RNA sequence: GCGGGGUGGAGCAGCCUGGUAGCUCGUCGGGCUCAUAACCCGAAGGUCGUCGGUUCAAAUCCGGCCCCCGCAACCA
RNA sequence: AAAAUGUUUU
RNA sequence: GAGAAUGGAAUUCCUGGUGGAGCGGUGGAAUGCGCAGAUAUCAGGAGGAACACCAGUGGCGAAGGCGGUUCUCUGGGCCUUUCCUGACGCUGAGGAGCGAAAGCGUGGGGAGCGAACAGGCUUAGAUACCCUGGUAGUCCACGCUGUAAACGGUGGGUACUAGGUGUGGGGUCCAUUCCACGGGUUCCGUGCCGUAGCUAACGCUUUAAGUACCCCGCCUGGGGAGUACGGCCGCAAGGCUAAAACUCAAAGGAAUUGACGGGGCCCCGCACAAGCGGCGGAGCAUGCGGAUUAAUUCGAUGCAACGCGUAGAACCUUACCUGGGUUUGACAUGGAUCGGGAGUGCUCAGAGAUGGGUGUGCCUCUUGGUCGGUUCACAGGUGGUGCAUGGCUGUCGUCAGCUCGUGUCGUGAGAUGUUGGGUUAAGUCCCGCAACGAGCGCAACCCUUGUUCACUGUUGCCAGCACGUUAUGGUGGGGACUCAGUGGAGACCGCCGGGGUCAACUCGGAGGAAGGUGGGGAUGACGUCAAGUCAUCAUGCCCCUUAUGUCCAGGGCUUCACGCAUGCUACAAUGGCUGGUACAGAGAGUGGCGAGCCUGUGAGGGUGAGCGAAUCUCGGAAAGCCGGUCUCAGUUCGGAUUGGGGUCUGCAACUCGACCUCAUGAAGUCGGAGUCGCUAGUAAUCGCAGAUCAGCAACGCUGCGGUGAAUACGUUCCCGGGGC
RNA sequence: GGCUAACUACGUGCCAGCAGCCGCGGUGAUACGUAGGGUGCGAGCGUUGUCCGGAUUUAUUGGGCGUAAAGGGCUCGUAGG
């Protein structure tokens, strides 16, 4: 807004796992207002994890989620008569933000049945290195990479 | 067109019901016969003037306050006419009424009775602007702190509406500790009739 | 006489040969606008001048006819 | 970056 | 000023070396150029034109104008004490000459630039802007033309009338020098500020637009028109001189205040952006346009009409249509006049209105209440005009503003206050200030919510005490807790620290339930839109009066090739079905809310307590949790449509009600361009209650709580607004 | 209607018409038409034409030319002043 920046809400921590990721997981989620059903799902893709490979559930979504985040992403410019694609790079919790909201959406964008355990195999492709959302990070790095000649449009 | 009617305003706050009566089961019906009877009061004592009628009821027993400036033409002769317009009151609501009439002590001061007057000029063809600079200053001279007047209508026969106002002192139509007495009337004259509102800022109250 | 042309509302493609009728504009319905124009998103629109023949099948092939063009209609 | 127009009430 | 020679950089072209894929150009591009070697890079050469720096705040010229250097020729200006002539001065119609650039003629030259032109782009078109090319021309010589916003829009000469302060030129004086730095002073320029004065104002003001005198040019409303005719000039283009008819009642100058700006600076709002969920697609509900109809009553029409007047259209409502009745009328008020019943029960005819029967028939009193006719007055109108109005409302807009008294400034409109600096959510304050003040707005006072105390203790509550059918604060009782509702307390940048010239404010911290306005509501300034409403009411005028009044039955307001708008249910697995099991708030109720029991698959029916309600009832909260099941299927998604059987309300559910049940099982696979809401207990969703209401087309509206987010770097852009 | 002394009603409804200029008439017309009333004049009263005035609007008395119409593009210079 005009008057400045508007005070952040602090994030909770999950009373399970102990981290405010997982919190975060859930709020993304977290369709409909039903945060018990938006964590049931969480905590089932978790377990899941933990069945799937012996190491921790949050060390896994910690894994994905470095591995989903942008470090620099562009923005639309209206520099002239022609828009540009200004590349600027990405603040940590922006760029968290954007691997929780690329997660959730391309989980809920997979193919198999149940919302649980699709997002339990997406978070388990991303911190292997494979899936949806690492190929769109991907992608939005290599667009940047394209319009690299206007970092200097940066204010 | 978009101010609140100040006594509604400040209502409960600091000026109070004009009836005072609890019922609930006949509510509708008492409701009925109070229009009737101030439909009556103010279509048969115009000469009078009405600052306001304030209705009370015990059992089966009406109490009619009349503020009236000159009860003279209310009392006619010897109390000839209130014992008529009792009974009057009698035959239309079917119920014992008591009447009283009280003075006004300020009626230049009073905003319902200013409106009276004004309109009253207006209907018997005086200057609209002589006619509220003659209320300003009568209020003024009485004591009150704010005066505000607004004739709306076809001011001097003319064809077009104008809306002419005269004001000065303090009216703080938003300030709900501040007492505003607020009045209107409708001069009736052969081209319509014109809308005369007068607030008066009689003091601030608790 | 010779040669060409006639296809949605208009102007133009589809004709060696058969089978799937296209582009532009306009018409109509919705956006954008205070409103119109412009622009944006969707849709309808010609059984092919007419008669007959060929052929399983004709806008297409063949003939007659109607309309529009161009050319020719010359030598004393 | 170019990006037009605004009949006749009484 | 004229002539001649001549200097260097840069562009272009040429030649050569090197080197290789683009170059160029723009808002973005393309035309264009380039592997036949461009662009670039280096060397050499040719040619034309203009002269960086010096260089402006400056110099010169009658004006137009004048910038490399050198030489030749030449014009004018300025100063000076002596010297000379002795009014020889000034101005100047006609006339003559000079006169930017473009243009014309003959010849030359031609690098760059560049009308015309060609192409590329943009565009609805683009005979333009922009891009790539490019001829006259620009250059030279000699002529011609003779016009410019040729402007200081200010003719020349002269004298006088405060200053202040830069700068160009010539003298002269002074001190230290025996230069020059410096100061003075004088004469002539050239700017700025500014007094008197002048001017309509803007402004001018010793360089006058002041005070005066001399001479010249010129003006007499705007167009027509610097045009026609004639004449002169010219090679031509055209120039000069210069009307009239006709037509308008203005044209115009300066300035003021507004509005607007594809003007600036500074700001603010879910205005963008960052996000979440939608609408636009589907079915249905609802409003409207259109069409239709005997009627589809009327109003609303960009935001600010369209789930709007309607907080309830089967009759009624109802204002519309067909038809049937009625005429002082369906209803008022007042005079008369004949009266005693009025008013009604049962019946008859009728669709009903209504009409005919039959029963019943005033209270006082000798003159009232009540009705009757005949009239008489009169009533009646949702008939017209919201552009004759009042009232009420929307709206810009919760926007931060809008004005006044006095003073002062100006001829005046008007200005100042109300500009400026800082700050604030705020014209909120602070500082300065020809302003000093005040008023309506802002804020506060009010309601609600968050903490707490006192008081009271039922119909509320149950900590300690005594029983209760096992059981229910059921019981005696209790003021503890909760709550109910009255009255207080509490927040004020008040405290601490920093910033802030200080000052307003601002940042941080402590205390605290709450901190910088804590959240929300009520409250809508001066005014705008001839905004809405004559249909809520009221009303000016006009209109209807055996009809535009009024009564009634039936019909319509519910139509349906279509279009828009607001919603609802969806398209499924964060889900459907099914069993169990938790946690609300706010409300309503006597023709009402109805428990319990019985009956039915159910809507419901039959009985039927209790409660005018902190007591009784509505009552079940739903989402959620837990168990089972379905397994991605146009489905055990979706529930439209259609067929059957019903219930209830109502005189009456055909048109046209809700609901139950059985069967049927449509589109719909997340929705084009476009578009909407929201910054926190918000969005999203989940149920509940109320108004109107016999019933209900309610999915609407107004409230209530449950669960409960993501994001806001920021002001560049879009929309609206605020100060200057 | 104002200049300009003297106003109302009825009829009409941008029609009929009025006017010297400003303008009036679109349903309450002091501006049209009529009537009552009034005002100015009066054997006259109006209209038209023409002239002067107002017009300092050709300014000798008695105007102007920065931006309102108006300084010649500039100078030289003849007559003249
Ligand atoms: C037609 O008669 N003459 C010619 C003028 C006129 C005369 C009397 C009236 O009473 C009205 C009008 C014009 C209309 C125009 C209406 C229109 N509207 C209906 C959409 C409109 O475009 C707006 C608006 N958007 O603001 C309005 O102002 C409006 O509503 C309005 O006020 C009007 C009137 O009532
Ligand atoms: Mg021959
Ligand atoms: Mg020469
Ligand atoms: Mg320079
Ligand atoms: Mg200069
Ligand atoms: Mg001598
Ligand atoms: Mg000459
Ligand atoms: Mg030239
Ligand atoms: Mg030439
Ligand atoms: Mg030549
Ligand atoms: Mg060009
Ligand atoms: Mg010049
Ligand atoms: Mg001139
Ligand atoms: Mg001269
Ligand atoms: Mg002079
Ligand atoms: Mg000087
Ligand atoms: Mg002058
Ligand atoms: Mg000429
Ligand atoms: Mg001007
Ligand atoms: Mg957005
Ligand atoms: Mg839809
Ligand atoms: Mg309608
Ligand atoms: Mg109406
Ligand atoms: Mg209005
Ligand atoms: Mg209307
Ligand atoms: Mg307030
Ligand atoms: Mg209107
Ligand atoms: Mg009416
Ligand atoms: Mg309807
Ligand atoms: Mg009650
Ligand atoms: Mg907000
Ligand atoms: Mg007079
Ligand atoms: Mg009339
Ligand atoms: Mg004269
Ligand atoms: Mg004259
Ligand atoms: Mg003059
Ligand atoms: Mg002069
Ligand atoms: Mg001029
Ligand atoms: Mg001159
Ligand atoms: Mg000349
Ligand atoms: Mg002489």
């Amino acid at each position: 807004p005009r008057k400045g920046p508007a005070p952040k809400r602090p994030v909770m921590v999950d009373p399970v796992y102990g981290s405010p990721l997982v919190s975060q997981l859930v709020s993304k989620i977290l369709l409909d207002g039903k945060k018990t059903v938006a964590q049931n799902i969480v905590y089932t893709a978790l377990e899941g994890c933990r069945a799937k490979n012996n190491t921790d559930p949050v060390q896994t979504l910690k894994r994905a989620l470095d591995n989903i985040k942008p470090s620099l992403e562009v923005k639309s410019r209206r520099v002239g008569g022609a828009t540009y694609q200004v590349p600027v790079e990405v603040k940590p919790a922006r760029q968290t933000t954007l691997a929780m909201r690329w997660l959730v959406n391309f989980s809920r964008e997979r193919r198999e049945k149940t919302m649980a355990e699709r997002l339990m195999n997406e978070i388990l492709d991303a911190s292997n290195g494979l899936g949806a959302s690492v190929k769109r990070r991907e992608d939005t790095h290599k667009m940047a990479e394209a319009n690299r000649a206007f970092a200097h449009y940066r204010w | 067109g978009q101010k609140i009617n100040p006594h509604g305003f400040r209502l409960g706050v600091t000026t109070d019901h004009k009836t005072r009566w609890y019922a609930e089961k006949q509510y509708a019906e008492l409701v009925g016969e109070d229009v009737k009877i101030r439909e009556w009061l103010h279509k048969n004592l115009e000469r009078a003037g009405l600052s306001s009628i304030e209705i009370e009821r015990r059992s089966e027993r009406v109490t009619i306050f009349l503020y009236a400036a000159r009860p003279g033409i209310v009392i006619g002769r010897n109390g000839a006419e209130a014992e008529r317009v009792r009974g009057e009151l009698e035959k239309l609501t079917g119920k014992q009424i008591q009447l009283n009439i009280l003075e006004v002590k300020s009626p230049e001061t009073d905003a319902q009775l200013v409106a009276q007057g004004i309109a009253e000029q207006l209907a018997a063809r005086v200057a609209f602007r002589r006619a509220m600079r003659k209320a300003q200053q009568s209020a003024m001279n009485a004591g009150a702190l704010g005066i505000r007047i607004k004739c709306s209508g076809r001011l001097g026969g003319a064809e077009m509406s104008r809306s002419e106002g005269y004001r000065e002192g303090r009216v703080p139509l938003h300030t709900l500790r501040a007492d505003i007495d607020y009045g209107f009337f409708e001069a009736r004259t052969t081209f319509g009739r014109i809308g005369v509102k007068v607030w008066i800022y009689k003091g601030d109250v608790t």
